[PDB]
């Protein structure tokens, strides 16, 4: 109908306001911030056991375990201090695309191709690992799941559509519509109160999890964002794409705050994620390293090079003591 | 004069151990080069090694003075290795050819039923024919001649033993491998032979391609194996049993022992350093 | 598709009718939070080996 | 390091560490087919052939992906259809990089036939540029492509009362049968850019029970001697 003409209006609104609201960029303001220097990282732990391309990686809140899920139908929680095995889950689906870890330590939840989001309950009263719930509801892959509590979990699936889940009941308890693309990646708030999700769109989305309403809408790559990481403060958040540029969104401003690239990486970015103090973005990478970028500068500090493959997962853990990344080439491996 | 020969057999020798070592190194330390073929070349690659830094030493050291300096005892334990590490490498050709054969004709055993364990149990025969073949020499079938000449080491040349050896340590292995090659020959023949104009022309060109590229590689392999190990089985097997009329010059017997010797130096060369997993390894190593 | 536009149109809407801030004061901000918690990153300074998990026990 | 409870862990990680090596090595043993298709392309009825006599070797369902575990003269097959992933292909495409082969079936019989999402599509134009998309991939440059053309009869009806120059109109010939089921092999096989890396085999699905799975058996048996054959460089 005649709804495109107030329509358009209201997006140049929008970026009139954004571009009005925009007085200083973020490499001004921080050009007065010495440089963080070379960030030297050596692979401490190795850990080895998968037989096929991890995709998703988890660390617990404890900052000691972390779970990894691969193609071989293998969800195994490591235990990264000693590199053992604390637990080896048989997938009943062999292709997972996601993995997490509850923050109380119980729970572990894993998705892929199969439409569901399996839970599994690491902690019971026999010591044996078994699937709690399997959340149906989604029709596609479900891309990304990360819990909000011990009882809810949010996924992210390829059917545009984010949801919100009660694990005890088993159902959605509201459903995130908007996304006009496959939903690849989802990160919670400090305070768990919102969550954004990068979608084959080209724009990520803030959501409310109560009211189940997108908040903000950011629309600044070139191609599908594959990754998505709150910063500490839980007021912006770092987007990969396979543009193979990382970008810088404030949610206050809301609008692009810096851009991360370089004319040597023609590579999309696969995983990001940021230190303690929220000063270096960690970024998988699919020219088989993950960079890691100094956030407030936009300057290549380190290189975590090592792995055979492809970087699929990465994340830091809790206490920022160590950066895990795991690849294609069925290999974790823990930088500090 | 003797600097010149023995400046090349020390070249030779070290690019010998420098290439097994290579082989051996980028075998253990990548995990895509972790397979039962692989497994195969690098037990040949390491039987090469203990024929570089356990044999070819100590007969550069008795080539270049042209007399044995180490002992009776020294000299036998020699020639023990001579024989073992040898036969061994022969051998590994042999299971290599026989792996290829079972790989190639026989897919559901290749899927199914391989496994690092046949790998192994293959590795153990072919140093078990090794060691049936260099002990017996030395428990019997020693004729005293060996030892009349204290300033000399040479293998027993028993008649008896020499047949036994000689065929059980290379004609036995190149009838085997010339058999399961010709099958596998046979096989790849048979899987290459089976505008509209322009895509059956460019399917001709193609097979046409892949049939010389096989007949190619069968020839590099049979030909290095037989050019280096060949001239050597032959005299080994004439000269015991023509004591008189069948003088054998100094020169050309060197240079027979030495060409099988370099035999262990032309293995990583054709199944290590040619195919494309080895290649791209070294590359990451480099 | 009618009702889809007037869906994405009050979305749009709603978007439009938030708060912004100054992007120089939300970058001021991020700039303090990363300065203020510099000196509790193991990552961004290398910590002794005495009290890092992965090295040294 | 000597404690109880490490040499406990380290006993634990030890007994999943040989579970792990033993679920791989069973799992390396099973041959992995991707089967694809543009919606009623008669991939369900492959799937019902060859399960009619060997299968398997609060659940939920998923409607995400197939699984079909299917056994034929002592080899394990595994065929993944992904026909209700109703999303893109290419996000999740990778993580089918090294199956053996690709099953992908197209009807012949759809060539009179359109899309539902607009008139002007013919059903095979869109299974040719499915068969172009996947064909030439990045993931699948050594994979080699099982082409099954189902629906033969219905096609010869069809053919006998449409004229078949509607789905190509560069195409001449007397209509009938065998001519156009070869030509429309022919238009597929030249979709093939990688004619050096990788192969087409074409089957014409047969209401024989054992047909179809034979020749899957045979082109596998044929992509895995001829791979064999590549690694030891004789091919
Ligand atoms: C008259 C008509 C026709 C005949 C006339 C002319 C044409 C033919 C002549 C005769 C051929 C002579 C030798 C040819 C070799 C040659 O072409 O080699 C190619 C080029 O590689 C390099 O250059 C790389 C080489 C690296 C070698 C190692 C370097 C270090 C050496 C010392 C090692 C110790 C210190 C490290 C590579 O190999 P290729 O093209 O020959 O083709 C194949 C090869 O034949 C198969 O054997 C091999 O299979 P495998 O052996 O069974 O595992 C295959 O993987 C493949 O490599
Ligand atoms: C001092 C010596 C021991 C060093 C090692 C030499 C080998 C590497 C040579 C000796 C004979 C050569 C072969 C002699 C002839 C041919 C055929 C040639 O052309 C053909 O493929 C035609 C074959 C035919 O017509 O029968 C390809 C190279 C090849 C296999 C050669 C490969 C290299 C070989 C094995
Ligand atoms: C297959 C590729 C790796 C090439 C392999 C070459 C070897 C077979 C060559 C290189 C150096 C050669 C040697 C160079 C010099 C001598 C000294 C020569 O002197 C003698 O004892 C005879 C003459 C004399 O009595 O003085 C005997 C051959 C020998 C050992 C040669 C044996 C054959 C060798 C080892
Ligand atoms: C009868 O003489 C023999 C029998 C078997 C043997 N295997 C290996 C050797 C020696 C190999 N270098 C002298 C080249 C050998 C000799």
């Amino acid at each position: 109908d005649q709804l495109r003409q107030e329509a358009e209006q209201l997006k140049n609104q929008i970026r009139d306001a954004r571009k009005a609201c925009a007085d200083a960029t973020l490499s001004q303001i921080t050009n007065n911030i010495d440089p963080v220097g070379r960030i030297q990282m050596r692979t401490r732990r190795t850990l080895r056991g998968h037989l096929a391309k991890i995709y998703a990686m988890h660390w617990g809140t404890d900052s000691r375990l972390l779970v990894s899920a691969s193609q071989d139908g293998k969800l195994i929680i490591w235990d990264s201090y000693t590199t053992n095995k604390v637990h080896a889950i048989p997938l009943r689906s062999s292709w997972v695309m996601t993995c997490a870890y509850a923050p109380s330590g119980n729970y572990v939840a894993c998705g892929g191709l199969d439409n569901i989001c399996s839970i599994y309950n690491l902690k019971t009263r026999e010591g044996n690992v078994r699937v709690s719930r399997e959340l149906a509801g989604h029709t596609g892959y479900l891309s990304c799941c990360r819990f909000l509590d011990d009882n809810q979990i949010v996924t992210s699936s390829g059917d545009t559509t984010c949801a919100l889940w009660d694990i005890e009941t088993g159902q959605q308890t509201t459903t995130f519509t908007g996304h006009t693309g496959d939903v690849m990646s989802l990160s919670l708030a400090p305070d768990t109160r919102l969550f954004v999700s990068g979608a084959c769109d080209a724009s990520a989305k803030l959501w409310d999890v109560r009211e189940g309403m997108c908040r903000q809408t950011f629309t600044g790559h070139e191609s599908d964002i594959n990754a998505i990481c709150f910063f500490p403060n839980g007021n912006a958040f770092a987007t990969g794409s396979d543009d193979a540029t990382c970008r810088l969104f404030d949610l206050r401003a809301d609008q692009e705050l810096m851009t991360y690239s370089h004319d040597n990486i023609i590579c999309g970015i696969t995983s990001v994620s940021f230190s303690k103090s929220g000063r270096l973005l960690l970024a998988g990478y699919d020219d088989f390293n993950c960079n890691v970028w100094d956030a407030l500068k936009a300057d290549r500090a380190g290189v975590l090079a090592g792995h055979d493959n492809r970087v699929s997962c990465l994340g830091v853990t809790d206490d920022g003591m160590a950066v895990a990344t795991g690849s294609w080439d069925s290999f974790l491996k823990i930088w500090n | 004069y003797q600097v010149i020969t023995s400046l090349l057999l020390g070249t030779l020798i070290f690019c010998a151990v420098l290439g097994n070592a290579c082989v051996v190194a980028a075998i253990a330390l990548e995990r895509s080069l972790q397979n039962v073929a692989n497994y195969l070349i690098g037990s040949l690659a390491v039987t090469d090694l203990m024929v570089s830094v356990l044999v070819l030493p100590m007969a550069a050291l008795y080539q270049v003075l042209n007399k044995w300096t180490l002992g009776q005892v020294t000299c036998d334990l020699f020639i023990a290795l001579d024989v073992l590490c040898c036969t061994s490498s022969i051998w590994h050709l042999c299971a290599i050819a026989l792996d290829r054969y079972w790989a190639i004709t026989d897919p559901i055993d290749y899927v199914n039923k391989r496994t690092p364990r046949r790998a192994a149990a293959l590795i153990s025969l072919t140093w078990l024919i090794g060691f049936l073949i260099s002990i017996p020499p030395m428990l019997g079938w020693r004729t005293p001649e060996d030892r009349s000449d204290p300033d000399a080491c040479t293998i027993s040349k028993d008649h008896g033993y020499t047949i036994y050896s000689t065929f059980g340590a290379f004609y036995i292995p190149l009838l085997l491998m010339l058999v399961l090659y010709g099958r596998i020959f046979r096989a790849a023949r048979f899987r290459i032979r089976k505008k509209n104009e322009r895509n059956a022309e460019a399917k001709r060109k193609m097979a046409l391609a892949r049939e010389r590229k096989t007949v190619k590689t069968l020839g590099i392999i049979m030909g290095t194996f037989i050019l280096c190990w060949l001239p050597f089985f032959i005299v080994a097997l004439v000269l015991p049993f023509c004591e008189s009329s069948c003088h054998m010059p100094t020169l050309l017997g060197a240079i027979i022992n030495w060409l099988g010797y370099s035999n262990s130096l032309l293995n990583p060369v054709i199944y290590a350093y040619f195919n494309k997993d080895f290649q791209n390894a070294f590359k990451k190593i480099i | 598709s009618i009702a889809q536009a007037r869906k994405l149109v009050e979305q749009l809407k709603m978007e439009a009718n938030i708060d912004r801030i100054k992007v120089s004061k939300a970058a001021a901000d991020l700039m303090a939070y990363c300065e203020a918690h510099a000196k509790e990153d193991p990552l961004l300074t290398p910590v002794p080996a005495s009290e890092n998990p992965f090295r040294e026990k | 390091t000597l404690s109880a409870e490490d040499k406990a862990a380290v006993e634990r990680s030890k007994m999943i560490d040989r579970n792990l090596r033993e679920d791989g090595e069973k799992a390396a043993r099973e041959v992995k087919l991707l089967l694809l298709g543009a919606g009623e392309s008669g991939k369900n009825t492959i799937v019902k052939q060859m399960k009619i006599i060997h299968e398997a070797g609060t659940r939920v369902k998923t409607t995400g992906i197939v699984e079909t575990h299917f056994t034929f003269k002592d080899l394990h097959f595994k065929m993944f259809d992904v026909g209700a992933q109703r999303s893109e292909r290419k996000k999740w495409i990778h993580c089918f990089e090294g199956v053996t082969a690709i099953i992908f079936c197209v009807a012949l019989s759809d060539y009179d036939l359109v899309l539902a999402e607009d008139e002007e599509m013919n059903r095979m134009h869109a299974s040719m540029k499915l068969f172009d998309s996947i064909c030439n991939n990045k993931w699948f440059t050594d994979t080699s492509i099982i082409l099954f053309l189902n629906k033969k009869d219905l096609f010869e009806e069809k053919i006998k009362k449409s004229p078949l120059t509607i789905c190509y109109p560069e195409y001449a010939g007397s209509n009938t049968y065998e001519e156009a089921a070869a030509y429309i092999q022919c238009q597929f096989e030249d979709l093939n850019k990688r004619k050096d890396t990788k192969e087409i085999y074409t089957h014409f699905t047969c209401s024989t029970d054992t047909k179809n799975v034979q020749f899957v058996f045979d082109a596998v048996t044929d992509v895995i001697i001829k791979n064999n054959l590549k690694d030891c460089g004789l091919f």
